[PDB]
């Protein structure tokens, strides 16, 4: 039953005023995330997440997910997945360098 | 987009 096309963290085919409309909340906590389909990348996705600073405000970063053509899915060269849910739970409780470890998803 | 370094 568990579709990639309902997922808690799959929203779908956004345009990206409305991706950082929907990070750059001050009802957001820091840490949501939301992961859509590769708006300037090809057959692939993007994960992005909400960050806080006490010097300027909340940013949007962007870590685009790759994907290998065999059939896996990494933000970085050094760790795979067989599946963008994998990726998303090592990140999700391992920043591993990353901007803050996932907690919540976007709405 | 970002790296993860």
């Amino acid at each position: 039953m568990d579709s990639i096309q309902a997922e808690e963290w799959y929203f779908g085919k956004i345009t990206r005023r409305e991706s950082e409309r929907l990070l750059l909340n001050a009802e957001n906590p820091r840490g949501t995330f939301l992961v859509r389909e590769s708006e300037t990348t090809k057959g692939a996705y993007c994960l992005s997440v909400s960050d806080f600073d006490n010097a300027k405000g909340l940013n949007v970063k962007h870590y685009k997910i790759r994907k290998l053509d065999s059939g896996g899915f990494y933000i970085t060269s050094r760790t795979q997945f067989n599946s963008l849910q994998q990726l998303v739970a090592y990140y999700s409780k391992h920043a591993d360098g990353l901007c803050h470890r996932l907690t919540t998803v976007c709405p | 987009y970002e790296e993860i370094e």
